């Protein structure tokens, strides 16, 4: 899974999330093609006879959640993350810090995530202080001792008041943002 | 350089190699889609653990222009061979993730490809053959790998050795160092015989019957002429509102659009803010939120033209109002189960609620 943004001068915003699955997906690389095959159907549950039963000619069901931020009918942002399930976490905390908590856009993507599916399912960034982990962990979750990166957000933001884009990369990954001028 | 500014563009992708490339059809006076189709191309390059034409996607384009938003929904389909029990042994029981991840079965028709190609022409105003060629130049003369695809390559070395794929990644015995140069011949074939006849090389042509070979090969059920059926969607996005801004995001078969917004819209009437960022209490009420949207998730996801999920219900203002019930300060809640949104949709379910296992797209 990968997630891409571009932005335009004749006001296109493009927000793009991509994957073959696991890493490699299959691993399988069609021979004498080099091409890595998905298991994009291994997003399909496994008993079947629920609505994400496997199918014929079903699409598995995806996590991926491109998103476009909108201020008065007019893009603003632009939010993406990989990380199989946790993508929808990931999106919405940066949405959150970005909005809610009003903070820059890096300072958004950097901030530490949590990710959490079920009472048997914690995962967090480094960067949640000790004494709070034990004390959530005192009321009733679950989170390992040690954390691990989650999602990698590329986010580009349109500023209207000063012409011109943002567009930031998160560290978990080697990402990067670069501009265009003229 | 992870942080940047643009006037007359921008562009940030996962690759430094892929951005960058990016940015060089923008500079030219190419729009964002086409800067879009040649970083996927790039990213399939220098990312290939990560995306690729073995497999899908989902493009959300703002117009112009026409301004209004649309989504190139390129996510792979089952073969008309796939089963609904494939996924379980003789037994009944279900197959180990690790070996499910593998298996000829688990590998759904790629669908970017025709989706690129759907986005171009809808928007697109160069290539057909441009905007490919620079991807071509990384996978012939081959480019020096970071350390996350040096690590997928080691933290993968058993599976990669099982396939074809070890003769490239893992060379001689062990798998490529960061700065170790990785050219892909086989794949700049392919992506060269995709610039001349087009798509249709890959769902009528060689590749697509190439890949019907392996996926059989491994226990699959995947024919050419399930390749030749295959077709993109265009989906309109689903909305919605806070703090004051339009949030388009994915529709199903997508489960992240919907529980993105519930999740918001769950934890909107709280204010985090008050709080620390770091403070228990913002862990707590965001850690409990991401229980209900998720539980919701496990009971009613799943591709609309096959099944039918409660939009409407699973954001209704009274149903968020039911379930914030079970998101307080004052506890855990221990009882974390689907909510029922179908009180607040017309309808009911065609299907059940199968309780689920564990899939390693973890450690
Ligand atoms: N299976 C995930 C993407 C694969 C991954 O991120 O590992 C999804 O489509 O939601
Ligand atoms: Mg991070």
């Amino acid at each position: 899974t990968t997630h891409f943004t571009v932005t335009d001068q004749w006001g296109n915003v493009v927000s793009y999330t991509t994957t073959i699955e696991q890493l490699f997906g299959t691993g399988i690389l069609v021979p004498g093609y080099g091409l890595f095959l998905n298991n994009e159907l291994t997003d399909f549950d496994a008993i079947p006879g629920g609505a994400n039963e496997v199918q014929p000619n079903k699409r598995p069901l995806s996590s991926m959640t491109p998103t476009i931020v909108f201020k008065d009918e007019k893009p603003v942002l632009t939010v993406g993350s990989p990380g199989g399930t946790t993508i929808i976490a990931s999106v919405f905390q940066t949405i959150l810090n970005y909005f809610e908590y009003g903070m820059s856009l890096q300072d958004a993507i950097e901030e530490p995530r949590i990710y959490t599916n079920s009472l048997t399912s914690y995962r967090y960034e480094s960067g949640m202080p000790e004494d709070v982990r034990r004390k959530l962990n005192d009321f009733g979750h679950k989170f390992g001792s040690n954390p691990v990166d989650i999602g990698n957000v590329q986010s580009i933001f349109i500023d209207r008041e000063n012409k011109t884009f943002m567009g930031v990369a998160d560290s978990s990954r080697n990402g990067t943002a670069v501009g265009v001028n003229i | 350089d992870k942080v940047a500014v643009g006037k007359d563009g921008m562009v940030a992708t996962a690759h430094p190699l892929a951005s960058k490339i990016g940015a060089e059809v923008l500079k030219k006076g190419g729009n964002a889609i086409d800067a879009a189709i040649a970083i996927q191309y790039a990213l399939n390059v220098t990312e290939p653990m990560m995306s690729g034409i073995g497999g899908g996607g989902f493009m959300m384009v703002y117009d112009g222009e026409t301004k209004e938003t649309s989504i190139i929904n390129s996510r792979e389909r089952a073969p008309e061979g796939a089963k609904p029990d494939m996924f379980l042994d003789e037994d009944g029981k279900v197959i180990p993730f690790s070996e499910r991840s593998r298996h000829g079965n688990a590998v759904g028709v790629p669908g970017t490809l025709k989706g690129l190609e759907a986005a171009h022409k809808k928007w697109g105003t160069k290539k057909m053959e441009d905007l490919i060629s620079p991807s071509i130049k990384l996978t012939e003369e081959g480019f020096p790998i970071d350390s996350v695809l040096a690590d997928a390559i080691k933290d993968h070395q058993d599976k990669l050795s099982k396939t074809a794929a070890k003769d490239i990644f893992l060379p001689d015995g062990e798998p490529l160092k960061e700065g170790d140069i990785l050219v892909q011949k086989d794949m700049a074939k392919t992506f060269k015989l995709i610039r001349k006849e087009g798509s249709k090389a890959f769902y009528d042509g060689e590749i697509g019957r190439a890949i019907a070979d392996v996926v059989q090969d491994f226990g699959g059920s995947m024919t050419p002429d399930d390749l030749s059926r295959y077709e993109v969607t265009t989906d309109k996005p689903i909305w919605g509102e806070y703090h004051g801004y339009d949030i388009a995001s994915m529709p199903p078969p997508s489960s992240g659009g919907v529980f993105m917004l519930q999740m918001l819209k769950l934890i909107d009437d709280f204010h985090l803010s008050q709080y620390d960022p770091k403070s228990f209490e913002k862990y707590h009420l965001l850690a409990e939120t991401m229980h209900l949207s998720y539980a919701d998730r496990a009971a009613y996801a799943g591709d609309p033209e096959f099944v039918d999920v409660p939009l409407r219900g699973l954001l209704d203002p009274d149903y968020i109002k039911e379930r914030q019930k079970l998101i307080s300060l004052d506890s855990m809640n221990r009882d974390v189960k689907e909510g029922d949104p179908w009180k607040y949709e017309e309808g009911e379910p065609n299907y059940e609620i199968v309780p689920q296992p564990e899939d390693k797209t973890i450690g």
